[PDB]
């Protein structure tokens, strides 16, 4: 039951949805024991990784966080977030 | 050699010159004459496709021999078979006699509705059919194409004696993959040149499958088949 | 609509820019290997995403189009591999959840039938169709696409491949192409296993037999392996049309077109040519980088798969490791 | 406004981290947030892999 | 007697003669093998028809005419064409004339120009001249089907001369 939150800062609530939505929908290679839980809050987005072995674990972390890295440097050279 | 073969040009000039259209397609090519006084037909297997030589001679030979050996086992084992001449595979010619009373298991289900509602008689063809083929399935010479109109029926009209033909897709190292492909294959030209025979089919499989102790895995991979559809 | 087809499946990526019928960027970095090393979930990873930015501005500055003129973000659903399909796809839904696109999946055969569909312009022909991951004999039947011709193993595609990659092989531009101008160079055919099983191949038997082939290639020095070349091009190319003719006189057509992993190769043009004449059908040409697994396919089907109304689920999609297609619903045709 | 997050597994002890992000004004944050990713990989890494 | 006009390879014509009244081995073998019978001579207590003569000696024409056969005279052709027996030893000589028969069958294959006189083998052989329908007479079934060894399920569905006819197409592929 190993849990990890974390707390995004974006400019506007407008990353705010994307970065929850852009990696959320994906039913993950190993949510075997893996639950994704991402939560908007305003300007800030909320994610908390549950698992069991930490293998995998750290594996989906860095994955993502650099599908995340690739969302910014799209959002520096695409970006930054159009209002919509 | 080029002369024996030369004379073998002579004799399929002499022979198949002035003879009738019978049919001629895609694997096959069908004539139909006279034997020494007895009545024949022919069944013509080739190297008359050109993609390289040097194989497409022992491809039209052993698809000839092949089918020649079939017909040997089939009418030999006890299957109603018809009967061969002699097979030259120089040219791969087969000379196969025609059995009379000219009516196929497909022209029997046409006819027999008339009088025939709720299929009962029918389903006791079907009953036959799946004795006869569960037979063939002994040591399981697969006709690899069964079909509504590959199945002869000879005289008398009321026993029910059928003849199995054209074992020319044709191999015995039955595997159940292979054999549920067979009964597919076999269900599917019963729904398309059939209507709606589920009780006539029903019948059918529970013969079969009752007369052949073998049809379980058979039937397991054609489930298989079922979920990937090979 | 313009349609950004972000395919990269496992060795490759491409960008396929789909606009007013044409293919105008197909860019790419083939991740050209060392000899007969790839078929990677990770590392094909690492190279896109460091690639993947570069590869999209250079498309969109070749097309000279911008993040409010692309009209869709088709990014393959499969099957490809796993990690390079969502590396490949985070970029997709985050440019559509900005850019203010739809998220589209889109089958990958099917790409490559429909690129073929515009290769042809025939009127719904068979189609044998191999590339590293299939092997079938396809017609359009019953409101679906029907298998008439399936393997359980390997692929024309992965088998010319794998057997160019086992004899190292220069990679680039595709081993298909290696082994196609390698051929003409050798005689004395050998006989190597002919599995036509009544509609269905199973070309594993023939792949691992001339694997069988090297050893006593060296061990002897009697052969060389341009006889190899040769031998597996009359083989597998027969045994392809054979079945082709067969399956195209069951269904009441005369029609045949090649494409995907093997296509490059011209000896099967001669001999589909030759089967044709005699069978009285005709032929259709073939290539070798666009039977290659660009970026466009997948963007020309998503132009099918989405000009319809098809969309994926913006709460479920993506990850896929097999996806038939007749496990498909094909609509945009009757 | 840092890249903040914590991971707590069945320690029941909060393993809280987060680090600044470049202030706007002379430039993009995301230049910081870039600095924040190579950061927090580090960690994640350092912490859980021995 | 009569003559015929065989097909397939048609340029020969096939003649029977049945002849009794024989007892002797050697004498009439070696007539046989010297060419001075210029016929093929058979017991008559193991054939059922002259189909199954017909049938061999077109065997014996075709492959003789292209040379490839594995004989290399149209007369010891067709004793080996009617027995399906791979050994040609035995194919050879109990289908052929022992000394088991007081009756002969003789097969005569004209060619052109090449007339071999009647009555100059009728004095070769002794024998009074018999018309040929003596055949079932003579035919002892508890012999005949020995050689084919046939099921009877077979037999259900048709007569006897299409059960030993095909049986003799298959001795060549194998």
């Amino acid at each position: 039951p190993h849990i990890f939150t974390l707390s995004v800062p974006f400019p506007t609530p407008l990353e705010a949805e994307i970065a929850h939505g852009s990696l959320a929908p994906d039913a993950e290679p190993h949510q075997r024991v893996v639950g994704k839980d991402l939560t908007v809050s305003g300007r800030i987005l909320v994610v908390r990784w549950k698992a069991e072995d930490c293998r995998l674990l750290r594996i989906s972390v860095i994955n993502f966080l650099d599908q995340l890295s690739l969302v910014v440097r799209t959002m520096q050279r695409f970006g930054p977030p159009v209002s919509r | 050699e080029a002369e024996a073969l030369a004379a073998a040009r002579e004799r399929s000039s002499r022979f198949l010159s002035g003879l009738e259209l019978v049919k001629q397609g895609a694997e096959a090519r069908v004539f139909r004459g006279r034997f020494q006084g007895r009545a024949a037909v022919i069944k013509h297997r080739f190297p008359k496709g050109y993609r390289h030589p040097a194989l497409e001679a022992r491809l039209g030979r052993r698809r000839t021999v092949q089918e020649a050996r079939a017909l040997l086992r089939c009418r030999r084992a006890g299957i109603s078979a018809p009967v061969v001449f002699f097979v030259d595979y120089a040219s791969n010619c087969l000379y196969m006699e025609e059995i009379e009373g000219s009516v196929t298991v497909r022209d029997y289900i046409q006819s027999t509705m008339e009088t025939e509602k709720t299929p009962q008689g029918l389903s006791n063809l079907a009953k036959t059919i799946g004795q006869v083929l569960a037979r063939m399935h002994d040591e399981d010479l697969i006709h690899g194409d069964l079909t509504t109109s590959n199945m002869l029926l000879k005289p008398p009209l009321e026993q029910l004696n059928i003849v199995l033909i054209d074992f020319g897709l044709s191999f015995i190292s039955a595997l159940p993959e292979d054999k549920g492909v067979d009964l597919y294959v076999l269900e599917k030209a019963f729904l398309s040149t059939h209507p709606n025979t589920e009780t006539v089919f029903e019948a059918f499989l529970k013969s079969y499958s009752t007369s052949s102790k073998k049809a379980r895995p058979v039937l397991k991979k054609l489930d298989e088949v079922r979920l990937r559809g090979r | 609509p313009a349609v950004l087809g972000f395919e990269g499946s496992a060795n490759k990526i491409g960008v396929g820019v789909v606009r007013d019928g044409k293919v105008l960027a197909n860019p790419r970095r083939t991740y050209v290997t060392p000899p007969g090393t790839g078929f990677l979930p990770g590392d094909t990873a690492r190279h896109h995403r460091a690639v993947i930015l570069d590869l999209l501005q250079e498309a969109l500055t070749e097309s000279g189009l911008t993040s409010q003129d692309i009209d869709c973000i088709a990014y393959t659903k499969g099957p490809g591999m796993g990690a390079p399909l969502v590396s490949v796809a985070v970029v997709a839904r985050t440019v559509a959840q900005l850019w203010n696109k739809p998220l589209v999946g889109v089958n990958h055969c099917i790409g490559h039938i429909e690129m073929g569909r515009l290769i042809t312009g025939a009127t719904s022909p068979t189609v044998l169709y191999v590339s590293g991951g299939n092997t079938q004999v396809i017609a359009y039947s019953e409101h679906r696409y029907r298998i008439f011709g399936e393997t359980i193993d390997i692929a024309v595609g992965n088998c010319l491949d794998r057997f160019a990659r086992v004899l190292k092989i220069s990679n680039d531009p595709s081993p298909g192409y290696n082994i196609e101008q390698m051929a003409k160079r050798g005689k004395k055919l050998v006989e190597l296993p002919y599995t036509v099983k009544g509609m269905d191949v199973s070309f594993s038997g023939i792949l691992s037999f001339i694997e069988d082939v090297a050893h006593r290639m060296l061990a002897t020095g009697e052969c060389t392996p341009e006889d190899l070349c040769f031998s597996l091009q009359e083989t597998v190319f027969a045994m392809l049309v054979e079945i082709t003719e067969r399956a195209m006189a069951h269904c009441g057509s005369q029609e045949a077109l090649i494409v995907g992993g093997v296509g490059c190769n011209v000896r099967l043009q001669e001999m589909m040519a030759t089967m044709c004449q005699e069978r009285g059908a005709r032929l259709f040409a073939t290539d070798e980088r666009f039977c290659i697994d660009n970026g466009a396919m997948i963007a020309q089907a998503g132009w099918e798969m989405f000009r319809a109304g098809h969309r994926t689920p913006l709460s479920d999609s993506g990850v896929t490791q097999r996806y038939r297609t007749d496990e498909v619903e094909v609509t945009w045709r009757d | 406004m840092e890249l903040l997050g914590e991971y707590v597994g069945q320690e029941g002890k909060p393993q809280k981290l987060r680090v600044s992000c470049e202030a706007p004004g002379d430039g993009d944050p995301f230049q910081g947030l870039l600095s924040g990713v190579a950061q927090m990989k580090d960690m994640v890494t350092e912490l859980f892999d021995p | 007697q009569l003559t015929h006009q065989l097909d397939l390879f048609p340029e020969c014509r096939v003649t029977l003669l049945l002849f009794k009244d024989v007892k002797n081995a050697g004498d009439l073998r070696r007539k046989a093998m010297e060419g001075t019978i210029d016929g093929s001579l058979i017991n008559p207590t193991v054939i059922v028809d002259p189909f199954q003569i017909l049938v061999a000696a077109n065997k014996a024409v075709h492959l003789y005419k292209l040379g490839k056969m594995k004989t290399r005279t149209l007369s010891t052709e067709i004793i080996f064409n009617l027995s399906p027996n791979n050994n040609i030893s035995e194919a050879l000589k109990k289908f052929g004339i022992s000394a088991n028969d007081t009756s002969i069958l003789i097969v005569y294959i004209e060619e052109g120009e090449k007339q071999i006189n009647q009555e100059y083998l009728i004095s070769q052989v002794e024998g009074h001249q018999v018309s040929l329908k003596n055949l079932p007479e003579i035919m002892n079934i508890t012999e005949v089907k020995k050689i084919y060894k046939l099921s009877s399920q077979e037999e259900s569905i048709g007569t006897l001369l299409d059960a030993i006819i095909c049986r003799m197409s298959t001795k060549d592929v194998l």
